[PDB]
């Protein structure tokens, strides 16, 4: 088990980690985030009391290296970094951890909701999408734009997820107008899985990190890629079988973790009643219906 | 974006556009099989695609061999529809191809849409005017083209015949609409108004009679008459 230590809280905030959550006041005397399940990437964010504009986080793998916070009064956000003094760190945490000055990962031992909802999720995939090459953790916040969206402003603070557009050219095989419009298998298969992301897993790492930004930062570009991603398997006749019985899964536990006063700002009636009810693969996603039926009737 | 009454003068500026209908694509007689159920036969069907300012209308035929073992003809006639469009602006010059071409049906954008990536800088639009342009196959010349047709076939034809030598293209439009108007709302009637006449015939190459100017008024005051004439009978006014 791995630890995020705080150098110290000046500023009244919120702070998540993973799917928990919880308040700190100012300048109370809160040192860090202990015990955090080794495996996984993790993701620390924020949102200040004072003022809820720009939640913000990191993105990072306790394997990677050894990570702490500290505020920064002048940019005014608490910032992750990097200690490389590896002894200097060790002494540091077993200091606020004798003095019980972190909170623990709060994680039940029944629960896989963690890894059912990063499974496909690597860090050298989250770097690749979010381009600050000098740091081993990635910051995502709410405002930053999609490189798709730059191109409907600053590129080194964008999002680069792949772009799918049904109507352009990559998606469309000159002489198959109709038949590459009306099933998206061409546009899946060749172009994105065998072409882009060279298998299933990394395009479902995509799609679960865009909607872990989209739910923890409402991050409104993340939220049109997730559903693009889902809309891009469920316009396709031909899809694995093993891909159609992961996905179901995949979109289960994202459903269920959704909160549910956030339903109508991150989910698209549209793109939902689509996919479950008139695709190639309305009748594929048992467990996904199931679920949506029960907990979101009023989308439907 | 969409075509109305606000900016219906763009029609006849001098960026070459073209209107495309594709209400007479798919044909079909439907009738009773000797089982008793229902079979549908198709006939040949055109592409409607006209130039609202010269005149010129590209009239594609659409022969019933086209749809021989197709499924879900409705939908395979609007994509067979954007095809042959496409195909027609690529056939054209470039100082020739069209700035816009407008879709009398919005289920015509996506497919248009779709065989046009190649030529990003035509806007496809739809259109809040009613046309009456499913009404072509009541212009006789062109229902006979159509069906002689035993293969695929384009025919060009200018749909003013010579009134752009005495009428503005506003004005040769709008008679245009008021004649198919009237014919798509009593073919029987408004053929009679366009024929009564003996001494006033249709030229050889010409569709529609050879009116003076005084005769045009009369025949569209008589058209006007025919299109209140049947509003009042279908309302009960
Ligand atoms: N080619 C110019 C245009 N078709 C036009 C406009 C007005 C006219 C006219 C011709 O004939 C003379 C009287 O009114």
């Amino acid at each position: 088990m791995n630890t995020v230590p705080f150098t110290s809280a000046p500023i009244e905030v919120t702070i998540g980690i993973d799917q928990y959550s919880f308040n700190v006041k100012e300048n109370q005397p809160f040192h860090g985030i202990k015990d955090i399940p080794i495996g996984h990437v993790h993701v620390i964010h924020f949102q200040h009391a004072d003022n809820s504009s720009m939640r913000y986080g990191y993105w990072f793998d306790c394997r990677m290296g050894n990570f702490y916070i500290q505020y920064d009064p002048k940019d005014g956000l608490y910032k992750m970094m990097e200690e490389r003094d590896g002894a200097k760190f060790e002494n540091i945490v077993h200091n606020f951890k004798e003095r019980q000055m972190m909170v623990s990962y709060p994680k039940i031992d029944e629960d896989d909701t963690w890894y059912n909802l990063t499974e496909f999720v690597q860090m050298d995939k989250i770097r690749k999408i979010v381009r600050k090459d000098e740091n081993q953790f990635s910051y995502v916040d709410s405002s930053m734009t999609t490189v798709q969206e730059n191109e409907l402003s600053d590129p080194a603070h964008s999002l680069n997820y792949t772009v799918i557009n049904f109507k352009s050219r990559e998606a469309i095989r000159p002489g198959h107008e109709m038949e590459d419009f009306l099933d998206k298998s061409y546009y899946l298969n060749t172009v994105m899985l065998q072409g882009i992301f060279k298998n299933s897993s990394n395009y479902f790492g995509e799609l679960q990190f865009a909607f872990l930004n989209a739910m923890f930062f409402g991050n409104y570009g993340s939220s049109l890629q997730w559903h693009a991603m889902i809309e891009l398997i469920c316009s396709s006749a031909t899809v694995p079988k093993h891909m159609l019985d992961k996905l179901d899964e995949i979109l289960y536990y994202q459903i269920k973790t959704l909160p549910e006063q956030y339903s109508d700002i991150l989910l698209n009636e549209r793109v939902w009643n689509i996919c479950l009810y008139s695709s190639f693969q309305k009748n594929s996603l048992h467990n996904t219906e199931k679920i949506m039926e029960n907990k979101y009737p009023e989308l439907l | 974006g969409a075509m109305n009454s606000s900016n219906y003068a763009e029609l006849f500026n001098n960026d070459i556009k073209l209107f495309v209908d594709d209400t007479n694509v798919y044909r079909v007689t439907v009738h009773k099989t000797f089982e008793g159920n229902v079979a549908t036969k198709a006939i040949n069907g055109c592409i409607f695609t006209l130039n609202p300012k010269t005149g010129h209308l590209f009239l594609k035929i659409i022969h019933t061999s086209v749809w021989a073992g197709q499924k879900r003809l409705s939908q395979l006639a609007k994509w067979k529809t954007a095809e042959e469009v496409s195909a027609l602006v690529r056939s054209l010059p470039k100082e020739e191809q069209p700035k816009q071409i407008i879709v009398t049906r919005k289920a015509m954008l996506d497919p248009l849409e779709v065989h046009m990536l190649d030529f990003p800088n035509i806007a496809i639009r739809p259109t809040e005017l009613r046309l009456p342009f499913s009404a072509a196959m009541s212009i006789d010349k062109l229902s006979d083209v159509v069906m002689k047709a035993t293969e695929p076939q384009m025919v060009l034809f200018n749909i003013y015949d010579d009134w752009l030598d005495r009428i503005s293209s506003y004005t040769a439009f709008s008679r245009l609409t008021l004649l198919l108007r009237a014919l798509k709302t009593n073919e029987e009637s408004a053929k009679m108004i366009l024929l009564s006449d003996p001494t006033i015939t249709i030229k050889s190459y010409h569709l529609w009679p050879s009116f003076t100017d005084e005769q045009w008024i009369t025949i569209e005051s008589q058209m006007r008459d025919l299109i209140l004439t049947e509003y009042g009978r279908k309302y009960n006014v």
